[PDB]
DNA sequence: TTAGAGAATTGGAGAGTGTGTTTTTTTTTTTTTTTTT
DNA sequence: CACACACTCTCCAATTCTCTAA
C-alpha cells in the first residue's frame, strides 16, 4: 500500500543502548591526545571514533550530515534534553 | 496580434530605410525629412512603450540596425563637422538632428528591469533585448573609437559654454541627458540567464550560462575598453571638470557614473602591495603542490588492479572497501568509505538591480591592462583630491531631505559610492604619504554619518537586506575611518559617543541573522565586526559587557559558516576569524562556547596536506590555535566525561546545569 | 583498540606485512641467497656482505627511476619473509600494492632518516613499484584452470603481436556547466564515481557537473596476444594463445616475434551480452594482467 | 504566471593561472622586440606579423616557440608547452586583446554585418620531436612535434564549431553553443515562459563552421626498428592547415594530443551505440561503457619529403 | 526569548510508458585487367 | 511476443518556514 517510511534518526535510536551510553563507556578509553602528536593527527584520533560509531547508529548518512541531524535533534526533543541533564546532574552530584 | 507585430516590424523598417545612406559619391548623406523620421521615432517609443507595456518596438528597431548604420553615423559625421570648425576658428539645423540622434541613443540605451509589475510581454523579451544592448555598447565604444562618445560631451559643451545662472531648464536637461547617456554605455552587463522550473531537471544541468549575442566576446564589453574608450575621447577630462564646477540639479546622475564605474573593482589591484613570468611561476608552483597532494592520493597501478580491503572494528566485524590507496592509509580507507554513501542531506539556499561587490564572488577581479590601469588610477587620484568631497556633501543633503522616496537601487548607489571611495582613498594614504586622509574628511561629518546610520537602521527593521548589506558595508568603511583618523591624531569622539545603546544592540544582531545569507554578506559582517570590536577595545562604555553582548552560539554560527568556505577565502579574512577565535579562547574564557563538534571537522578539513597550503602565513596561526584548543579540550573532558556527548549537541538552558558545563564549577 | 586492517578473505593483518617487506627491503644481504641454495663454498665478500635492495635503492634515487626488480626466492631466503612470499603467491594484487608503497617510504626514510641532502618532492612525486619474477615453477598456458584466478603464474610464450597503446583512465576531471568550479575524481574498478551536485556549497547545483575527456589522466594499456611455445604443445594439435595486458612503463618491452617470459596475476572478467544492458555472459574472458617480463 | 529561477554569469570561478598566462602571452606578443635580420635592430616581430595580418586579412598567427622558451625564464613556455589544452581558450582571449590594440580591423571577418573572426594560434619550431612509437597517454593535452608519413587524407569537411538553435515550441534562439566531440543543442529555453527542454532546430545562416580533415600517418619506413609492422595515428587539421600535406609524403606535425571519445556509447543524437572494456557510472552512460581512440590535433604542418611570368617570379625570390 | 504547534514547498518512491534487441559476411561464380606467364 | 534501461509523471510525507503562547 504506501511507500516505505524513511528511516531517520530520533531518540528512540540514538538513546538506545549502542548510542550515547556506548560512547559514555567506550570514548574515554578510546580517544586518546597528546603534544606529542600533531594537532591533525589527534583531530583524527577523535573523529575516528565518532565516524566508526555515527556508521553503527545510522550507515545511511555521512559524518558532517550525521552532525547536523544531531544538532536539530538534540534542538528539539525533550527527552534528549532530559538525558543530558541527567548526566550533567550526576557530575554536579558527585 | 501577430497581424499587429508584422505590420509593426514593417512599418519601422520602412522608418529605418528612410533616415539616409552611405550616398556612394562612402560619406553617409542625410535623408530629406530627417528630422521628422528622428521626431516620428521618438514618438514611437513612447507612445508605444509607455502606453502599452510592450518592448516590441525597443526590439525591432534592433533588428533592422538603427543605432549601428544610421544613428552612430549620423553623430560621428557631425561631429567631425564641428570638430573641422572649430580648427578653423545648416548648422543650426543639424543640432537638433545630433540632440535628437542622442535622446534615441539614450532611450535604446536605457537600463532594463523585471519586477512583479512587468508585463507578460516585457518578461518574455527581457533576456533577449539585453544582447542587443550588448550589441549597442560594443558598436559605441568601438565605431570609430568613441567618436560619438566625443560628439556626446560636445553636446554638454554647447551648455556649459554659457553660465551658471544664465542657463535655462531646457539645457540642464541636456546636462542630464549627457550624463545618463555615459551611465548607461558603462552600465550596459550581459544579462542573466533564466529556466522556468514548474517541470524539474533533466539528466544533465544547464549546459550553458553564455548570454551572448554571435558577434561579441566578454573583452569587448569590458571596463578595459570602457577606459580606454574614454581615455582616448577626453572623457575623464570632462567629468572631471563638470564634478569640480558645481558651486543639484545633476549630482545624482554624476555619483550615478561613478558608482557604475567603480562597483566590480576590487581596489587592490590597483596597488601591487618579467613580473608578470614571475607572478605566473610562483602560482604553477602552488598548482603543483596540490597536483602533488592529488598525486599522493592517487593509484601507484592502473585502474583495475583491483586490491580489497577489509576493515576490523570493535564489535569484531568487518566493512570492505575498494582500492591499493586504502590498504596502507587508514584515514584514507575511512574517507573512502564515508565518499561512498549515497544518502545526501537536502541543503538549504537563497531584485532589479546590477551585479556590484554586493553580488559578484569573493574572488572576483577585473583585470586592468597597464596603460588602462594608470589612466584609471590617474581618473579617480584626480576626482578624490577635486570633487569627491563637494559631491558628497551634495548628494548627502539631496538624500537627508527625501529619504522615503529612495527606491532601493538609490540608496544602494549612495551607500556603495561612499564606500568604496573611502576604501580606495585610506589605502593610497597608506602607501602614498602624500595622499591626505582629510581630502575625504567629509565621510565623517555629523550629517552624513546621520544619513547612513539611519538608512541601514531603517532597511534592517523593514528587512531588506541588500540595503542591509550594503548598509553594512559602508558602515565598516566609516569606522576604518574613524580608527584611522584617531591614529592620525573630536569629530571622531561626537560620532563614537553617538552610538552607545541601539546601534550597538543592531550591529551585534548582524552576525546572529548572517548565517542565513549569502557568503558576501558574512563576509562583510565579519569585517564590520572585527573593526568594531578594534575600535572598542582602542577606546577602553565596557569592553567586557559589550563584547559578551558577541559572545553567544548564534555568532559562532556564522563564524563557522564562514569558515566552512575558506577554500574560496583570502589569509585577511581567515586571520580576521582567528582573531575572534583568539580573542574568546584568552580574552574571555569562555572556551566551552567554541567546543562543538562542526569546528573539530573544520579545523581538520583545513589544517589537511589536502586543506590550506603547508607555505600559507595562514596555516601557522591555525596551527598554534588548534594546539591550545586541543589542550583545553583534553583537560575538560579528563575532568568531566559528559563532555563527549555535550560537544556533540548545542549548548543547555537550564540553569544550573548549563553554567556548571559551560565553565566546570 | 586498533582497527586492523585485513586482506578481503585471508585474516592476513597489513600491518605485519608491511612491517616484514620492509626489514627485509634493508637488512637482506645476498649472502643469505647463497645459503638458500647453498652453493656456500662461493661466498664473496665484495657482494654477499652487501645489503643488496639498500644498494639497489641508492642507485634508484640516483638514475630517477621508479622500478624495483625483485626475485621472489628471496622472500625465502630470509627467516622474517618465507611466509609473505606465500601471501605474494596466493594474493597478489594486495601484496604488490603493500609492497609498492613500503618502497616509497623505504626511498623517503633513505634520505630524511640518514638526513643526506637531495630534493624530497624529486621522490614524493613518483609512482614507485615492485615488479616481482622468478616467483614459483612455470606452467603450460594449457594448464592453467579456475583454480589459479587471481594468483601469481609464470608463463613463456612467442608474442604474436601488440595492438597501438591505449589510454585507460586513472583521473577523471569534471566541470559545473554553471559555476566553472572543476573537480578531480578518482576512478575505482573501472567506475567514474561521478558527483550529484557541484562542490561549491555557494553553488550546489545538481546533475550541472559534467566530464572533460582531454583533462582526465590516463595510464597506457596494451594487449599482447602470446601464443604457447612449441615444446610445451601436446603433439596431436595445434600450439594454444592468451591475451594479456601490459601496463605502464613495460609497454612497448616487446617486440612481434619475441620470446618472453612473464609474470602476472591471471585474471578473468565477465563479457557484455549486448553492448546496450548489463546482461553478461555465463563463461569469462581470461588474461594475465603482467607485472614483470623478461 | 510563472514559476522561474534566474542565473547569473557573474558568479563563475575564474582559473587565476589561465588569466596569468592570457596576461604574460599578451605582454609578449607585443613586447618581444628581438631582429638580428640585416643588421641589430628591434622589431616587435609579432606586432610586425599582426600589421602583416591586417594588409591580407589572414586569420592565423604563427609564433616560434623558441621565442616563448628564451622569454621570461621559459615560465610561460614550460605552461603553454605542458597543459595546452587548459591554456588554449586563454591564448586565443589573450591574442584578441592585442590583435584588438594593433589592427581592430582584424577583429572581424571583414555591407552586412561580417562575423567574428576565428584565430589559428600555430606554434611551430620546437625543441624536440617524437615518433609515433613514442606516443603515451601520460603527454594527453600537451603541445608535441610529431614526425611521420600519410597513408590517406580524408575530404576537406566543415566542422560545426559554435551553434545557434530556434527552439520549436516557442520561437526563441540560442547562440554560441560550444560543440564537444558530439553534437550538442541546449538543455534548456532562455525564455522563461518555455518548459522546453528539447525540440531544437539550427540555424544555418547564424552558426558557424570550422573547416576540418582527418589525415592518417605512420612511422616512417626507415625508422621502424626491425622491419615489423608501421604503427598509425589519426592527425586532425583545422582552418588554413587544411590540404597542406599529400599521401606518401613526409611531413612534421606540432599540436596536442588528444583523446577522442566513442561517440556512440555518449549517446549521439539519432544513432545506435557500436559494440575492450571501457569506463562507466556516468549519467550519459547509464548502463555503457566510454572507450578512447588516441588522435593528434595539429595546428601547424611542415612537409619534409607553374607560374612563369617574370613579374611574379622576381618579386618571389629575395 | 525559548520552544511548540500549524502551513507550505521539495524529494524521491514508484508507478507508468516507451524503445530496442537476432546478426552474418565466407563462400563460389563470373567478369575483366595486369602480368607474370 | 518480453525483458531490461531510459525517461516522465504523480502522489505523499518529511523537512523547514512562519506564527503564537508559555
Ligand atoms: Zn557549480
Ligand atoms: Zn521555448
Amino acid at each position: 500500500r504506501k511507500r516505505r517510511p524513511q528511516v531517520k534518526l530520533t531518540a528512540e535510536k540514538l538513546l538506545s543502548d549502542k548510542g550515547l551510553p556506548y560512547v559514555l563507556k567506550n570514548a574515554h578509553k578510546r580517544i586518546r591526545i597528546s603534544s606529542k602528536k600533531n594537532s591533525y593527527d589527534n583531530l583524527s584520533n577523535i573523529i575516528q571514533f565518532y565516524q566508526l560509531w555515527a556508521h553503527e547508529l545510522f550507515p545511511k548518512a555521512k559524518f558532517k550530515d550525521f552532525m547536523k541531524i544531531c544538532q536539530t535533534v538534540g534542538k528539539t526533543d525533550p527527552v534528549l534534553r532530559e538525558y543530558r541533564v541527567s548526566l550533567f546532574r550526576d557530575e554536579m552530584g558527585m | 496580434a501577430d497581424f499587429s507585430l508584422t505590420v509593426l516590424r514593417a512599418r519601422i523598417a520602412l522608418l529605418a530605410t528612410a533616415i539616409g545612406g552611405p550616398d556612394y559619391t562612402p560619406p553617409y548623406k542625410l535623408g530629406d525629412d530627417c528630422l521628422a523620421c528622428l521626431k516620428d521615432l521618438k514618438r514611437w517609443f513612447k507612445l508605444v512603450d509607455d502606453q502599452q507595456k510592450r518592448w516590441d518596438v525597443a526590439m525591432a528597431v534592433a533588428e533592422y540596425r538603427i543605432l549601428t548604420d544610421d544613428l552612430l553615423p549620423i553623430l560621428i559625421d557631425w561631429e567631425n563637422k564641428c570638430s573641422l570648425a572649430a580648427k578653423l576658428a545648416n548648422k543650426a539645423y543639424y543640432d537638433k538632428i545630433a540632440l535628437n540622434c542622442l535622446q534615441l541613443l539614450v532611450l535604446m540605451t536605457w537600463p532594463l528591469i523585471v519586477t512583479e509589475q512587468s508585463s507578460s510581454n516585457q518578461i518574455t523579451l527581457y533576456g533577449e533585448l539585453k544582447k542587443h544592448q550588448l550589441v549597442y555598447k560594443k558598436t559605441i565604444l568601438s565605431m570609430e573609437s568613441g567618436k560619438v562618445l566625443r560628439a556626446a560631451i560636445r553636446l554638454a559643451l554647447d551648455v556649459i559654454k554659457i553660465d551658471r545662472l544664465s542657463r535655462t531648464p531646457r539645457d540642464n536637461m541636456v546636462l542630464k541627458l549627457v550624463l545618463n547617456f555615459f551611465r548607461n554605455v558603462i552600465a550596459i552587463e550581459p544579462g542573466e540567464f533564466t529556466i522556468n522550473t514548474k517541470k524539474s531537471m533533466p539528466k544533465k544541468g544547464i549546459t550553458s550560462i553564455d548570454t551572448l549575442p554571435p558577434n561579441v566576446s566578454m573583452d569587448d564589453i569590458s571596463l578595459n575598453t570602457v577606459i580606454s574608450s574614454f581615455h582616448k575621447n577626453k572623457v575623464f577630462g570632462f567629468l572631471l571638470t563638470l564634478t569640480s564646477s558645481l558651486s543639484d540639479f545633476i549630482n545624482i546622475p554624476l555619483l550615478e557614473i561613478m558608482f557604475y564605474f567603480t562597483k566590480d573593482v576590487n581596489q587592490e589591484l590597483l596597488f601591487p602591495r618579467t613580473s608578470a613570468g614571475f607572478e605566473l611561476s610562483k602560482l604553477l608552483q602552488k598548482e603543483h603542490q596540490m597536483r602533488k597532494n592529488v598525486i599522493k592520493h592517487t593509484s601507484a597501478r592502473h585502474s583495475r588492479f583491483g586490491g580489497l580491503l577489509s576493515i576490523q572494528t570493535p564489535d569484531k566485524t568487518r566493512l570492505t572497501v575498494s582500492g591499493s590507496q586504502a590498504l596502507v592509509d587508514e584515514k584514507i580507507a575511512l574517507q573512502k568509505l564515508d565518499d561512498s554513501k549515497k544518502w545526501n542531506k537536502r541543503i538549504i539556499k537563497k531584485e532589479g538591480l546590477p551585479n556590484s561587490l554586493l553580488n559578484s564572488q569573493t574572488g572576483k577581479a577585473i583585470f586592468f591592462t597597464e596603460s588602462n590601469g594608470k589612466h584609471f588610477k590617474e581618473f579617480i587620484n584626480n576626482f578624490i583630491d577635486s570633487g569627491f568631497n563637494i559631491l558628497l556633501h551634495s548628494v548627502t543633503n539631496y538624500f537627508t531631505t527625501e529619504q522615503d522616496r529612495m527606491v532601493t537601487l538609490e540608496q544602494v548607489e549612495y551607500l556603495l559610492f561612499f564606500a568604496w571611495f573611502v576604501k580606495y582613498q585610506l589605502l593610497r594614504s597608506k602607501i602614498d604619504n602624500s595622499a591626505d586622509i582629510k581630502q575625504v574628511s567629509e565621510a565623517l561629518k555629523e550629517v552624513t554619518f546621520i544619513l547612513v546610520s539611519s538608512l541601514l537602521r531603517s532597511a534592517y527593521d523593514l528587512k531588506n537586506w541588500t540595503v542591509t548589506h550594503a548598509g553594512m558595508i559602508a558602515f565598516n568603511e566609516l569606522l576604518n575611518l574613524v580608527s584611522r583618523t584617531k591614529a592620525a591624531q573630536d569629530i571622531e569622539f561626537i560620532v563614537s559617543r553617538l552610538f552607545s545603546d541601539e546601534r550597538i544592540q543592531l550591529l551585534s544582531n548582524l552576525p546572529k541573522i548572517g548565517s542565513k545569507y549569502s557568503l558576501q554578506f558574512m563576509k562583510s559582517c565579519i569585517e564590520l565586526t572585527h573593526s568594531v570590536l578594534k575600535v572598542l577595545e582602542q577606546y577602553s562604555v565596557n569592553f567586557q559587557k559589550v563584547q559578551a553582548n558577541y559572545m553567544t552560539e548564534p555568532v559562532i554560527e556564522t563564524y563557522i559558516n564562514f569558515l566552512e568556505r575558506f577554500r574560496e577565502l583570502e589569509d585577511d579574512s581567515i586571520k580576521k576569524v582567528f582573531s575572534f577565535f583568539h580573542r574568546v579562547f584568552v580574552q574571555a574564557k569562555e572556551q566551552a562556547l567554541l567546543f562543538r563538534f562542526d569546528l573539530i571537522i573544520l579545523l581538520r578539513e583545513m589544517l589537511s596536506p589536502d586543506g590550506l597550503d603547508r607555505m600559507s602565513r595562514s596555516r601557522k596561526y591555525v596551527s598554534q590555535f588548534s594546539d591550545y584548543f586541543l589542550a583545553r579540550l583534553k583537560k575538560r573532558l579528563k575532568k568531566s566525561p559528559a563532555w563527549f556527548v555535550g560537544l556533540l549537541f548545542p549548548p543547555l538552558h537550564n540553569s544550573e546545569v548549563g553554567f556548571y558545563q559551560r565553565y566546570g564549577e | 583498540s586498533e582497527p586492523l586492517r585485513i586482506i578481503w578473505g585471508t585474516n592476513v593483518s597489513i600491518q605485519e606485512c608491511t612491517t616484514n617487506f620492509r626489514n627485509f627491503l634493508m637488512s637482506f644481504k645476498y649472502k643469505f641467497r647463497k645459503i638458500l641454495d647453498e652453493r656456500e663454498e662461493f661466498i664473496n665478500n665484495t657482494t654477499d656482505e652487501e645489503l643488496y635492495y639498500i644498494k639497489q635503492l641508492n642507485e634508484m634515487r640516483e638514475l630517477g627511476t621508479s622500478n624495483l626488480n625483485l626475485d621472489a626466492r628471496n622472500l625465502l631466503a630470509y627467516k622474517q619473509t618465507e611466509d609473505l612470499y606465500h601471501q605474494l603467491l596466493n594474493y597478489p594484487q594486495e601484496v604488490i600494492s603493500i609492497m609498492d608503497q613500503t618502497i616509497k617510504d623505504c626511498m623517503v626514510s633513505l634520505i630524511v632518516d640518514n638526513n643526506l641532502d637531495y630534493d624530497l618532492d624529486e621522490i614524493e612525486t613518483k609512482f614507485y613499484k615492485v615488479r616481482p619474477y622468478n616467483v614459483g615453477s612455470c606452467k603450460g598456458m594449457r594448464e592453467l584452470n579456475p583454480n589459479d584466478i587471481d594468483k601469481l603464474i609464470n608463463l613463456k610464450g612467442l608474442v604474436l603481436r601488440s595492438t597501438p597503446v591505449i589510454p585507460d583512465m586513472k583521473v577523471a576531471f569534471f566541470k559545473c556547466n554553471v559555476c566553472d568550479h572543476t573537480m578531480a575524481v578518482e576512478i575505482d574498478r573501472g567506475v567514474i564515481q561521478e558527483p550529484a551536485r557541484c562542490e561549491r556549497i555557494d553553488c550546489n547545483e545538481p546533475n550541472s557537473m559534467s566530464l572533460i575527456h582531454n583533462r582526465c589522466s590516463f595510464a597506457d594499456k596494451q594487449v599482447i596476444k602470446l601464443q604457447e611455445t612449441p615444446d610445451f604443445v601436446p603433439d596431436g594439435q595445434t600450439p594454444h594463445s592468451i591475451s594479456l595486458c601490459v601496463y605502464d612503463e613495460l609497454v612497448d618491452s616487446c617486440r612481434a616475434g619475441d620470446r618472453i617470459e612473464v609474470t602476472g596475476t591471471f585474471r578473468s572478467i565477465p563479457i557484455r551480452a549486448n553492448s546496450r544492458q548489463r546482461v553478461l555472459k555465463s563463461l569469462y574472458k581470461t588474461y594475465v594482467d603482467v607485472v614483470h617480463v623478461k | 504566471s510563472f514559476k522561474s529561477r534566474a542565473l547569473n554569469h557573474v558568479k563563475k570561478v575564474d582559473d587565476v593561472t589561465g588569466e596569468k598566462v592570457r596576461e604574460a602571452f599578451e605582454q609578449f606578443l607585443e613586447d618581444f622586440s628581438v631582429q638580428s635580420t640585416d643588421t641589430g635592430e628591434v622589431e616587435k616581430v609579432y606586432r610586425a606579423q599582426i600589421e602583416f595580418m591586417k594588409i591580407y586579412d589572414l586569420n592565423t598567427i604563427y609564433i616560434d616557440y623558441q621565442h616563448l622558451s628564451m622569454r621570461e625564464n621559459g615560465a610561460l613556455a614550460m605552461a603553454i608547452s605542458e597543459q595546452y589544452y587548459r591554456f588554449l581558450p586563454f591564448l586565443q582571449k589573450g591574442l584578441r586583446r592585442v590583435v584588438r590594440k594593433y589592427a581592430p580591423e582584424l577583429l572581424n571577418t571583414s555591407s552586412p554585418e561580417q562575423t567574428e573572426r576565428v584565430f589559428q594560434i600555430s606554434f611551430f619550431n620546437l625543441p624536440t620531436v617524437h615518433r609515433i612509437r613514442d606516443i603515451r597517454s601520460e603527454k594527453i593535452g600537451s603541445l608535441l612535434s610529431i614526425s611521420g608519413t600519410v597513408t590517406r587524407t580524408s575530404e576537406v569537411r566543415p566542422e560545426l564549431y559554435k551553434a545557434s538553435f530556434t527552439c520549436d515550441m516557442c520561437r526563441a534562439i540560442v547562440d554560441n553553443v560550444e560543440q564537444s566531440f558530439k553534437y550538442t543543442e541546449p538543455t534548456f529555453c532562455p525564455n522563461p515562459s518555455c518548459e522546453n527542454r528539447a525540440f531544437w532546430t539550427l540555424n544555418v545562416t547564424r552558426s558557424r563552421f570550422l573547416d576540418w580533415q582527418k589525415v592518417r600517418i605512420q612511422e616512417n619506413a626507415n625508422e621502424i626498428p626491425t622491419g615489423s609492422m608501421p604503427r598509425t595515428l589519426d592527425v586532425i587539421l583545422r582552418g588554413d592547415s587544411v590540404e597542406r600535406a599529400k599521401p606518401g609524403d613526409r611531413c612534421k606535425f606540432t599540436g596536442v594530443e588528444i583523446v577522442v571519445p566513442d561517440v556512440t556509447q555518449l549517446g549521439l543524437p539519432g544513432v545506435k551505440p557500436s559494440s575492450n572494456s571501457g569506463v562507466t557510472g556516468l549519467r550519459s552512460l547509464g548502463v555503457r561503457d566510454l572507450t578512447y581512440k588516441i588522435s593528434f590535433l595539429a595546428c601547424h604542418v611542415i612537409s619534409i619529403g607553374n607560374e612563369r611570368d617574370q613579374e611574379v617570379f622576381l618579386n618571389s625570390l629575395s
